[PDB]
RNA sequence: GACGGGGCCCCGCACAAGCGGCGGAGCAUGCGGAUUAAUUCGAUGCAACGCGUAGAACCUUACCUGGGUUUGACAUGGAUCGGGAGUGCUCAGAGAUGGGUGUGCCUCUUGGUCGGUUCACAGGUGGUGCAUGGCUGUCGUCAGCUCGUGUCGUGAGAUGUUGGGUUAAGUCCCGCAACGAGCGCAACCCUUGUUCACUGUUGCCAGCACGUUAUGGUGGGGACUCAGUGGAGACCGCCGGGGUCAACUCGGAGGAAGGUGGGGAUGACGUCAAGUCAUCAUGCCCCUUAUGUCCAGGGCUUCACGCAUGCUACAAUGGCUGGUACAGAGAGUGGCGAGCCUGUGAGGGUGAGCGAAUCUCGGAAAGCCGGUCUCAGUUCGGAUUGGGGUCUGCAACUCGACCUCAUGAAGUCGGAGUCGCUAGUAAUCGCAGAUCAGCAACGCUGCGGUGAAUACGUUCCCGGGGCUUGU
């Protein structure tokens, strides 16, 4: 029921072979991943969405400053891993007034959805050399 | 030795199965002691001595 | 026919390799040398009976163990057969060879020499049945688990090939903390050569090296 | 008859009115478009006399064009016949020159499938 | 392989381009590996038995 | 100052001749920085499994070399003849940058 | 085909045999296995026995032949045709 | 399968005009893996649909899917020596998706130039009671009614 | 036992529901056929056909023409004459080889090394995979296959292993003339998902001090990331319902992860006289101035055709062009090569650095953004063909890749039929490695990027499992 608290505080986010170092702070709700902005770092709206929504879901809205840094995968994985990173740094600065939502919310959870590996005798990891009878 | 034994007679059996046929050996064997104390086995195994010993050891227990 | 080396499948597992040595430019070449060593260890020392040939290399100094049955034969008299070998060593090699030889604690439980010896009786033309009870019975004799051997060929100088087996107690090939002593031998015949296979379970295992090594 | 002996198609920028010329390619007509100074940018319904006889000029002076390049390229084929080489063996046979497989398919230069009945089983 | 092709690829071959691997336990001139020298069947059966270290079966 | 690189194929010898550098310089003072892991390198070998036309079954082998570095803080010419002596396994081999 | 800075390659005896044979009066038919050969001015008008597997079959070269091999000129397989 | 209904994935809103149709367009319309290609067609026929008419273009979106849902469509059946069309009532979500689908091909099959933009024109189309999509839901609810006296093979 | 166009009960991308293909076109590649002096040999329904080949210009090479050789190209052992062997430069030759010329053992009075003459003998990718070993495919990751003892039956044989329930599972539970055990299932192993401790360079940079402006470049730091060792963690363990019960099953909480979490390794007894005498090994047979062996050239690359696996396409969800983001896994000293100069470019010339968490390969591409093309057999497609080149190599004619200039073929989404896939999958996008001087690689094995639709269901098609019935 309470609004939160603002707080400091600091978590690692991984998604898809993507590493986020997330350290959020007290601020206007600006951010700086990697150094760029988020409109230059992840320039359109496809994917915004899902690093911003961590703060909807949670009683902090975008008067929140947070800073990223960013490491492999690709532009989706590096959304995924930094949104993981902010639910779990709210989540370790109010573990009790954003722990609920947040983690009903199915964010406080890290999917292991990697890339499955190539198999000897298949084309790719699942696909099958065109079968032919006679 | 002390018990005196004939093998009667020995057949090689066979079970049929998706791979193909599993044989086996039967062997009939007589036992007594020549003075009157007689018995007859019957023995089933994958090997001829198996069987007859099988056979003898079942005959021991069936001594008229 | 489409069962995996039990060597190979725990090796780094529970079992250790035969050489123990790092070369990054050359490695070709030692294990040519390597190669070399042990066709020739293998073809001049059959009458002794090798469970191993073990190979270590520290800087241009090659160390040989020899895991063999009965080591008189490469001792000879004196250690007379022993120099004799490490000589051949070094002229095969090139390098400085130290060489040792070690018992097998049982013969009768280590499989490799048990190939060995079902190998010999059917080269001595030995009905293979008896062959192999012998060598099962003295295998639980001496105290291991299970027993499975395996005679393919064209036994009893048949015409049509046979792959005759003879197993009781436990032998898990699918467990990896299973101890599986694995051997194998060709009988030499006057009727091509006869495989035989034998897997031995001497126990379980845990880990750290088989607790390093036990 | 726009240039040497090709019409340049109407409402079709120029850079690849160009090409349309035989002799001409992509890169060619860049070059002469740089070349005579001329944009390559602007329908070729919007050409000056004296532009388009500068660029036919440079083109003339340069390049090899149209029919004479066509007879070069005939006699090359002709001489390589008249020597005999295994390239004019191959081209007399109309069969690929440049050591393509003939095994499979050699489509482009065999023709169209002309299948053959064959030996059949019983 | 033939014992006469096996010792023909061991000396040296006039031309430096003409020379070939042959695998150095097996003789076989297909698929023999720089790394160790050795073939497909001799790699498989060495590596099996244990006498190449640091070659163990991989399943990642 | 003075570095140990450490190679081998098993992690286990690894880790014992690094802890018998560490425990011997340290015997002979010299305090040093602790064993890192360097990655380790990993060749892959795919091999057809049957000596012939069965391409589709294959086994995979590596080739797995595992590497440490240490790091002599105190140049000690005594752990130099300590470090220079001493034994080592066969299976691990030694580079020393004076 | 080959470097230009490397030169035409011609296999040292063909050479050989052919200026000898200008020396010596250009009337002779020069038999070789080189088809690896490039043809050269300076043997123009000779004729060459080039092998092509199992014959030396001979060519005579004229002025064209000079940007060719002489295994250009010594065809290989026969086909002659499918059926008949 | 055999084992039982498999899990469906939830499906996700779309962030511009938070609504999960729109995510079921794009998804629908996903060639090749490339999403943001997709939603940029999307988002360009919501657009123009939004210029042409002053209306919601979700709206009109969800116009047209309500007009090409189908209600019952057959299925092939094996009973006897001759197959049937046996008519069978279509649950939300397949006409849902049947809908879908039928207006990304439709689409895709029009003669205009772009894909953004025939989509758009399909969209609207639809959403009047015009177009292939629609005439083929009208085909197919003919279909069922002329094979409706096979309503009680359901099972 | 097997089979059934017999039943009941089941399972698998087996259908269905979907998405993308193949079959049409061009090319690449394998094969059949034909051809040839030779087109070396093996593979032949699934389970042969981008298969042995993880690299055929010479070599490889096993084939063909021709030229050489005969204890032989190579081993091992006795004798016997020896001191050079072995080689540098030259000559003849297509080369093999032959002839010159230079150089010519270390011990020791009897070895290492070679020579012949022999003598033994070697050699064979010559035959037979139905003489074999080994290794492999395959039914089949299928849930099974058996044994000891007991018991039943004259006997083969049966029981266990049937039945009810359950499970991915002969997985368990209940009952039971069965009581037990073994190989399979599962687990132990590798990898991935969470976390802790330890260590801190060549990795990392939160707080501290400068740095040429600049680069964690610097001192330094154990925080974060990562590297790699050792631990923790998941067990239907907890809660509730169902299930007498009991196994199980449903729901929920906690949690990174929940009911096997994902993937790999692992392939029971056996089947197919399945593949391999050509990787190796080997029984027997065959060749021995030739079926051995050396060499040059040729062939394995042929082309009226047929099949198969792929690649590029047929365009606008696209082509072209400028700018601009985000990877992983790997390789490297005859190697990876930066930088600079030169050329339209392939490249060349110089040439640091790095045996490599350091240096190099390096650019990721798809994507985003701006411009442009405007549905045109095209600014689609890039086959073919003509010219000029580069590089590797003794040598690119047959028969290499690449660059550049020109040329601009079929192809308008493909007949009957057919294939793959249930989620980070399909679809697509690039990257790396093995072999390898170079490369016909679009193949193979991996790697990450983007990232779906659908599964009502078992009626039908294919394969299989338990029991039962008929023969
Ligand atoms: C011919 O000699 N007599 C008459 C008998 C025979 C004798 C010795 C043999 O060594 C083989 C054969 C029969 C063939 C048949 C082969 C055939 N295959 C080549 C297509 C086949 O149809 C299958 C198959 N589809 O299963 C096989 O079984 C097969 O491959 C095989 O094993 C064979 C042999 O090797
Ligand atoms: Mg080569
Ligand atoms: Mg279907
Ligand atoms: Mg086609
Ligand atoms: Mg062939
Ligand atoms: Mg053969
Ligand atoms: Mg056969
Ligand atoms: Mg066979
Ligand atoms: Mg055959
Ligand atoms: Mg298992
Ligand atoms: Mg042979
Ligand atoms: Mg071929
Ligand atoms: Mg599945
Ligand atoms: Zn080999």
């Amino acid at each position: 029921k309470r609004p939160a608290m603002i707080a400091p505080g600091a978590a690692t986010g991984r998604r898809k072979e993507a590493i986020a170092r997330v350290r959020i702070t007290p601020g206007s709700g600006q951010w700086k991943i990697n150094g760029r902005t988020l409109e230059d770092y992840f320039p359109n709206k496809v994917h915004q969405q899902i690093v911003t929504e961590p703060f909807a879901t949670a009683g902090v809205e975008g008067a929140y400053d947070v800073i990223a840094r960013i490491g492999g995968g690709g532009v989706t994985g590096q959304a995924g891993a930094l949104r993981l990173g902010i639910a779990r740094a709210l989540n370790n600065v109010d573990p009790e007034a954003s722990r609920p939502a947040l983690k009903k919310a199915g964010m406080l959870t890290r999917d292991a959805r990697v890339k499955e590996r190539k198999k000897a005798g298949l084309k790719k990891a699942r696909k099958a050399p065109q079968y032919s009878k006679r | 030795n002390e018990y005196l034994e004939r093998v009667v007679a020995i057949n090689r059996v066979a079970k049929v199965v998706q791979g193909g046929r599993r044989f086996s050996f039967t062997a009939l064997v007589v036992v007594g002691d020549g003075e009157g104390s007689v018995g007859v086995g019957y023995g089933k195994a994958k090997e001829v001595p198996a069987a007859i010993a099988k056979a003898v050891e079942e005959a021991k227990k069936h001594f008229f | 026919g489409q069962k995996i080396n039990p060597h190979g499948f725990r090796l780094g597992v529970t079992t250790d390799h035969k050489t123990r040595w790092y070369a990054e430019k050359q490695y070709a070449e030692l294990v040519g040398e390597d190669v070399k060593i042990r066709e020739w260890l293998h073809k001049n020392l059959e009458r002794a009976g090798l469970s191993s040939i073990e190979i270590e290399r520290r800087s241009e100094r090659v160390t040989i163990f020899l895991y063999a049955a009965r080591p008189g034969i490469v001792i000879g008299r004196n250690g007379a057969e022993a120099e004799r070998v490490r000589g051949e060593l070094e002229k095969l090699t090139g390098k400085q060879i130290q060489l040792n030889i070690l018992e097998v604690k049982s013969p009768e439980t280590d499989a490799q020499l048990v190939a060995q010896g079902i190998a010999e009786q059917l080269a001595a033309r030995v009905a293979f049945r008896r062959a192999m009870r012998k060598a099962q019975q003295s295998a639980m004799n001496a105290g291991a688990l299970g027993i499975r051997i395996k005679c393919s060929g064209r036994l009893g100088g048949a015409e049509m090939s046979r792959s005759e087996g003879y197993r009781e107690g436990r032998v898990p090939l699918h467990t990896l903390r299973a101890d599986i002593d694995y051997g194998f031998f060709e009988a030499r015949t006057t009727f091509g050569r006869i495989g035989v296979k034998v897997w031995i379970y001497k126990g379980d295992v845990t880990g750290t090296r088989a607790e390093r090594a036990a | 008859a726009r240039l040497i002996g090709v019409d340049l198609p109407r409402d079709k920028r120029l850079e690849v009115a160009l090409t349309y010329i035989y002799g001409i390619g992509r890169t060619r007509a860049t070059e002469t478009l740089k070349a005579t100074g001329i944009s390559g940018d602007l329908r070729v319904h919007e050409l000056t006399d004296d532009q388009l006889v500068a660029l036919r000029d440079h083109i003339e002076a340069n390049y090899h064009v149209e029919g004479d390049l066509r007879r070069e390229v005939a006699a090359d084929i002709r001489r390589k016949i008249e020597i005999g080489t295994y390239q004019g063996r191959r081209h007399r046979s109309g069969l690929p020159v440049r050591g393509q497989r003939t095994r499979t398919n050699a489509r482009t230069r065999k023709g169209k499938r002309k299948a053959v009945a064959k030996k059949k089983a019983k | 392989a033939k014992t006469a092709l096996k010792v023909k690829a061991a000396r040296k071959p006039k031309f430096g381009v003409r020379a070939y691997t042959r695998c150095q336990r097996c003789g076989r001139p297909h698929s023999v590996y720089r790394k160790f020298g050795l073939c497909r069947i001799c790699l498989r059966e060495m590596a099996h038995a244990g006498q190449l270290p640091g070659v163990t079966k991989s399943s990642w | 100052k003075i570095r140990i690189r450490l190679r081998a194929y098993d992690h286990e010898v690894i880790d014992s001749s690094a802890r018998k550098i560490v425990d011997t310089v340290t015997r002979t003072g010299a305090k040093v920085a602790g064993p890192v892991p360097l990655p380790t390198e990993k060749n892959v070998f795919c091999v057809i499994r049957s000596p012939h036309k069965y391409k589709d079954s294959r086994e995979h082998f590596e080739m797995r070399t595992h590497k440490r570095l240490i790091d002599i803080l105190e140049p000690t010419p005594k752990t130099v003849d300590s470090l220079m002596r001493l034994d080592l396994p066969a299976g691990v081999d030694i580079e020393i940058k004076l | 085909p080959r470097s230009l800075k490397k030169g035409p390659f011609v296999d040292e005896h063909l050479a050989k045999k052919v200026t000898a044979q200008n020396e010596a009066g250009t009337h002779n038919v020069i038999k070789t296995w080189s088809r690896r050969s490039m043809v050269t001015p300076d043997m123009i008008g000779h004729t060459i026995g080039v092998h092509d597997g199992r014959k030396h079959v001979p060519v005579f070269v004229t002025e064209s032949m000079v940007g060719h091999k002489l295994g250009e000129f010594a065809p290989t397989r026969t086909f002659k045709g499918h059926v008949k | 399968p055999r084992k039982g209904p498999a899990p469906k994935r939830p499906v996700m809103v779309d962030p511009v005009y938070g609504s999960p149709l729109v995510s079921q367009l794009v998804s629908k319309i996903l060639l090749d893996g490339k999403k943001t290609v997709a939603q940029n067609i999307v988002y360009t026929a919501l657009e123009g649909c939004r210029a042409k008419n002053n209306t919601d273009p979700v709206q009109t979106l969800k116009r047209a899917l309500d007009n090409i849902k189908p209600s019952l469509e057959v299925k092939s059946r094996r009973v006897g020596g001759a197959t049937y069309q046996v008519p069978v009532e279509v649950k939300p979500a397949r006409q849902t998706t049947l809908a879908m689908r039928w207006l990304v091909n439709f689409s895709r099959e029009r003669r205009e130039k772009t894909m953004a933009e025939r989509l758009m024109n399909e969209i609207l189309d639809a959403s009047n009671g015009l177009g292939a999509s629609v005439k083929r839901r009208e085909d197919t609810h003919k279909m069922a009614e002329a094979n409706r006296a096979f309503a009680h093979y359901r099972w």
